[PDB]
């Protein structure tokens, strides 16, 4: 199978140095003279193109925007398809979602392959992993809230990804403390929760937690 | 170098509209403009390249253009899920050379059917209440526009604090969803007979509520 994938550190401290790697196969016969770029994105922001690869040439790119310049190296492992970004002194104005995305060589250029894109914060404050609880419930809606966690991301399945329907996992709320709470609900036939057990699986990369939780009918049902 | 694009678009179901992209010669003059789409919160894909060439399994819907230093994004017939950010991109051969992405157009599409919103209230959990906390939770999903305002009640009154409430974001389906929480302490929670989220939408408002229950 195809793929293109970003890895690294969900949070960098003020002035240390953020390595983010690129990670590539399936298309080895598609290489030949290709590129790999890395391009960020503020939240709510635009795509800002950082630095570029040749993977059978020795050239590299970098941008030229002075905040940047100085601080970005580029470099390639081709004995495990990888490329790696190096960015010093970062700050929190370079908090952002970092793609990789390839450009085959067929001057047509363009990018035609992204990764999914991983996201770097840069905070002095530390990790924490989320507290999670239940929501208990034609349909029910029941969920998990997932609290007070640092830095973003999370991501939540429902029995081990086995139940995919009718879920709906809400993005984060960032309360004033600066910890990121989240909701994920899932809406199930009403007679559906006395014959299947709802499990919520609760991962938070970036403090290397995970939850499980089952959520049982609501006690004191009145 | 910077690539100018307007900051928004618009346009009603099945209208033809364009988006355009202003450069230089080292950039547009001189080499293939591509565009890209996104869905804010997920990774942008190639639209257009080569000008006017476009990938595999992009809806004949879309081209592209170039001409002198400037180059357009055709839709002919806006869909529904054609709301999204837009971002042209060329790669510039001055200085020591260097890639330039626009800076994106929000194309909306206006003159859609409106969706209400889905409102989903939770009380908090017996688990929280025990770690002397209490959160009410308020989610809000399948509605379109993407706008909302939220109003929360303690018994018939007003609720005067402890409310966050999230941006409305893009689902999957192109209608958008939000959330909101109101936080309390046991004892506050436990001062009133129930609480609701009151919901507005394109001047509809709708509600659910909540009581707290006491098992002794």
């Amino acid at each position: 199978q195809v793929n293109l994938r970003e890895s690294g550190p969900a949070l960098v401290k003020p002035t240390q140095t953020l390595t983010l790697t690129c990670s590539f196969s399936g298309f080895s016969l598609s290489t030949s003279g290709m590129s790999v770029s890395w391009i960020r994105q503020p939240p709510g922001k635009a795509l800002e193109w950082l630095a570029l690869i040749d993977w059978d040439d020795d050239t590299y790119y970098i941008t030229y925007s002075s905040s940047l310049k100085t601080r970005l190296t580029i470099s390639k492992d081709t004995s495990k398809s990888q490329v790696v970004l190096t960015m010093t002194n970062m700050d929190p104005v370079d908090t952002a979602t970092y793609y990789c995305a390839r450009t085959l060589r067929v001057y047509v250029r363009d990018f035609d392959l992204w990764g999914r894109g991983t996201l770097v914060t840069v905070s002095s404050a530390s990790t924490k992993g989320p507290s999670v609880f239940p929501l208990a419930p034609g349909t029910a809606a029941l969920g998990c809230l997932v609290k007070d966690y640092f830095p973003e991301p999370v991501t939540v399945s429902w029995n081990s990804g086995a139940l995919t329907s009718g879920v709906h996992t809400f993005p984060a709320v960032l309360q004033s403390s600066g910890l990121y709470s989240l909701s994920s609900v899932v809406t199930v036939p009403s007679s559906s929760l006395g014959t299947q057990t709802y499990i919520c699986n609760v991962n938070h990369k970036p403090s290397n937690t995970k939850v499980d939780k089952r959520v049982e009918p609501k006690s004191c049902d009145k | 170098p910077v690539l100018t694009q307007p900051p928004s678009a618009s346009g009603t179901p099945g209208q033809r509209v364009t988006i355009s992209c202003s450069g230089s010669s080292s950039n547009i003059g001189s080499n293939t403009v591509s565009w890209y789409q996104q869905v804010p919160g997920t990774a942008p894909k190639l639209l257009i390249y080569g000008n006017n060439e476009r990938p595999s399994g992009v809806p004949d819907r879309f081209s592209g253009s170039k001409s002198a230093t400037s180059a357009s994004l055709a839709i002919s017939g806006l869909q529904s899920e054609d709301e999204a950010d837009y971002y042209c991109a060329a790669w510039d051969d001055s200085l020591n050379g260097f890639w330039v992405f626009g800076g994106g157009t929000k194309l909306t599409v206006l003159g859609q059917p409106k969706a209400a919103p889905s409102v989903t209230l939770f009380p908090p959990s017996s688990e929280e209440l025990q770690a002397n906390k209490a959160t009410l939770v308020c989610l809000i999903s399948d509605f379109y526009p993407g706008a909302v305002t939220v109003a929360w009640k303690a018994d018939s009154s007003p609720v005067k604090a402890g409310v966050e409430t999230t941006t409305p974001s893009k689902q999957s389906n192109n209608k958008y969803a939000a959330s909101s929480y109101l936080s309390l302490t046991p004892e506050q929670w436990k001062s009133h007979k129930s609480y609701s989220c009151q919901v507005t939408h394109e001047g509809s408002t709708v509600e659910k509520t909540v009581a707290p229950t006491e098992c002794s």
